């Protein structure tokens, strides 16, 4: 089955209200940039971002010119002529609107609070979808907390019920309306709802992991923002998931959540796979089409793992644009983020940047020795490894933020489609490296094992293995006279 | 923060 | 308030049927050994053991001669004439009857299953109590597990209501019928029901901790069976309580249950105290009136912490009674355990035993160099430290297994009474030593702490501390924008005064 | 086992 290729298409209210396809200074990446060729390479385009208003309904930003908005959306849906499988989804949320201290955070918390709020909100999502011509709903709340999770789950289930009905009513069996959410790609934010993962994903077609920004200006030392695997020389982190409300024993928590660990894409995928009831096919691996820049770094190792002087605050509290050669940075007033397009041009010029490669993380990085700069990003080469990983792990596909950051030739997007679909591309011999793999083992990813059937009335010594009710269990200590599942002395270690 | 976050 | 001194009086159905007070060979410790003086030293006597039959009712072993049983019980209840506050309780259970593989285990599990079964069982307990002249009920199920705990808790509550009612009916306000249970003293068995300790203890007058047998043939290394405090040189164990169904985070389990740890009396007691709703006044510390013997031990350290060749299977498989000097062992066909009375005679008989002392665990032990033997037991000296511990930790008192194992003079019983009640005994200067203390901290015994109130909308760094809703919390990582109690970045570390 | 247990 075809891997999903989900591209976010983010467009600010100011750019919609002044939309044009002839002046990159106002609209840097208009829909016209998405040619029939590229439209064919994508499976989904996530139009971003919409919000939830104080009336607890889905809605466009208040400053949005609805007429312009409809026209932009129409240009996107127009792309479906070139790709019968293409879906134009819309995303609700994002950082600015939904983070704990974001402008509409309350609306999110409130909208999922009651059976009645959830119904009104669910109805509004479907209504927005049909009124503007979208093909599904994406929810990007960053991120619901433990006490809001049950409500969040109930709202998703409600939306699923409505979309399914709408699909039948519209005869959309060939391209059913979908529901997805952007999920945290790092243990810290993931810890907020991790315990109810199975329930969160049940009503979804896909959970799109934000497996990037795993390094930022808020971090102590510069690091790769989306390393596939771990680099023993890079920083390690506290495994926040051992603190999720899972209800597991110390033994269980410990084997699933090594701490500290390397904050990697592999870690995030495996952490999701460890949960029972989370199918790999619904997991989509996100990749970034932008890089994160650090200044004041110490040379010595390409600039990796060094202290820096990058303002981690948001917005960027300065007019100092230190990312040399990045006009985009001055334009958007922030030298900490740069699109792959800009970065490519930065390498194209002299600017004194050197592109290095980390064979453990399987990702590239830029280093500017003269100004002590470090840029972590991804490219067509790092994508080969991520694509192979997605196939090996039988994930649902890839997602990326965001389309408007690819180069004019659409090389990053073309690479992703090529690695999954080209008849003449073969990665069977691609060397995945020796980077550190996440070693955690949980209920959802237990090894297949065999063992004698547990026998009631038998006394087991420490370390004994038995099969009972589908799994293979091991005794944690000796003189065990009770059954697996009834005596806390048994540890589930294998399946089948 | 800065992008998707 | 007077410390409780609870002595178990265990007598096999066989000794009951052939009860005699003039033949040590038939009944090693007849009730007549308990003089009025000894009777005054006890607050409770737990007559052991009765059982639960297939009809799911409390009952005597079927092979019990009822008339002889009543005679034995009367001899015990008569002791009350020398001590108005003495209660003669009866214990239901014991190892042979209630361990997982015991003959009557199923009856304990089924008796507590429903309101109907629980009511009938409780009624039978009070009925046995009144019929034979007992002053209370003690349950020694070793031990309830998993799905059995709620039924067990409901059964204790049902007994509690019937006992109180019977107290009124009998106008026993001056000496109310009591309910107690024997609880595990080691974490492995304790983990079975640990998470519900508060609920289990609520209906009880006391929970008597079996704080002994912390070492046994089943262990690979010889060790003291009732160390008060830990010895760094001794073996350590994985703290099974972290596998109990508590629902605590990784940080909480780790703080509450250091592992490996020293299996000691102090650990058991502190493990019980860590749980909210478990009052120290209901905690009774058990001490052993017997020692456990090991053979094939190495020398160098008095036989402590050595491999050995002691059979652990029960019953004793062999016929080799290798505990030199112990005639009790031959009689009972097991060289693995000897009463204090017998041990004392072994020392007196010059059979090659050296009595040694471990100043960390605060306990004595015997070492037999010639034959490679090791014995862990307790004596009047170790009791000094445990008695002070009981007073210091404000526990309810002491319990011991068992009366029949004291020497003829009743020195062990007399020492316990002396340390709690004698005007001419003073332990204010007794040095508790430098052995290892159990220092786990559970969300049920958090220290009093102070911190600036939490401020909504604030971003906190790692390690920050804030007071919020009755507790003080600490962040496990940085950039925290959530409220404590919420999400999982906050760790509850203290109580708000 | 052997005693109380």
């Amino acid at each position: 089955t075809r891997k999903a290729v989900i591209g976010y298409y983010f467009i600010p209210t100011n750019q919609i209200n002044n939309y044009t396809e002839t002046d990159t200074s106002v609209v840097p990446f208009p829909v016209s940039n998405i040619t029939p060729a590229k439209a064919k390479q994508l499976t989904h385009i996530n139009f971003s971002f919409l919000d939830i208003n104080s009336n607890l309904e889905c809605a466009w930003d208040p400053a949005t010119n609805d007429a312009k908005a409809r026209d932009v959306v129409n240009r996107l849906t127009a792309l479906k002529a070139h790709n019968p499988s293409l879906r134009i989804m819309f995303s609700i949320g994002g950082w600015y609107y939904s983070n704990d201290l974001g402008v509409s955070h309350a609306n999110y918390v409130n909208a999922v609070k009651t059976p009645a709020s959830r119904t009104k909100f669910a109805q509004s999502c479907v209504r927005i979808m049909k009124d503007y011509g979208f093909d599904g709903v994406d929810i990007d709340w960053e991120y619901p907390q433990a006490a809001e999770v049950d409500g969040f789950i109930a709202a998703l289930q409600e939306i699923r019920t409505l979309l399914n009905q709408q699909t039948i009513t519209d005869g959309r069996q060939a391209l059913p309306y979908q529901l997805t959410i952007a999920g945290a790609g790092g243990a810290f934010f993931l810890s907020r709802y991790y315990s109810k993962l199975a329930q969160i994903v049940a009503p979804l077609d896909y959970i799109n992991l934000m497996t990037y920004d795993l390094a930022g200006p808020w971090e102590k030392v510069t690091n790769h923002q989306a390393a596939l695997f771990g680099d023993a020389a890079g920083p390690t982190f506290y495994n926040a998931l051992r603190e999720a409300n899972l209800g597991w024993s110390w033994e269980e928590l410990t084997r699933a959540f090594p701490s500290p660990f390397s904050l990697t894409v592999d870690a995030a995928v495996q952490q999701h796979l460890m949960m029972e009831g989370v199918p790999s096919a619904k997991i989509v691996m996100g990749v970034p089409f932008y890089g994160r820049a650090f200044k004041g770094v110490s040379g010595g190792n390409g600039g990796q793992y060094s202290s820096h002087s990058t303002p981690g605050e948001d917005p960027y509290p300065s007019t100092d644009y230190w990312l040399v050669g990045c006009e985009e940075c001055v334009r958007d007033k922030d030298p900490r983020i740069a699109s792959y397009r800009q970065l490519e041009q930065m390498l194209q010029g002299n600017y004194g940047y050197q592109r290095l490669w980390n064979d453990k993380t399987k990702t590239p990085y830029l280093y500017h020795a003269q100004n002590g700069l470090f840029v972590t990003y991804d490219d067509a080469e790092s994508f080969k490894y991520k694509a192979k990983y997605i196939k090996q792990q039988q994930l649902g596909g890839v997602m990326f933020w965001h389309l408007g950051q690819d180069n004019r030739n659409g090389d990053l997007l073309a690479a992703l489609d090529r690695y999954f679909n080209a008849a003449d591309y073969d990665d069977s011999q691609l060397d995945m490296g020796t980077g550190l793999r996440y070693t955690g083992v949980g209920p959802g990813n237990l090894p297949i094992m065999t063992a004698p059937a547990y026998v009631p009335g038998t006394t087991y010594a420490q370390g004994a293995l038995v099969s009972y009710q589908g799994y293979v269990w091991q005794t944690k200590w000796g003189y065990i006279t009770s059954a697996p599942g009834s005596d806390s002395a048994w540890l589930k270690v294998g399946r089948v | 923060r800065x992008s998707h976050x």
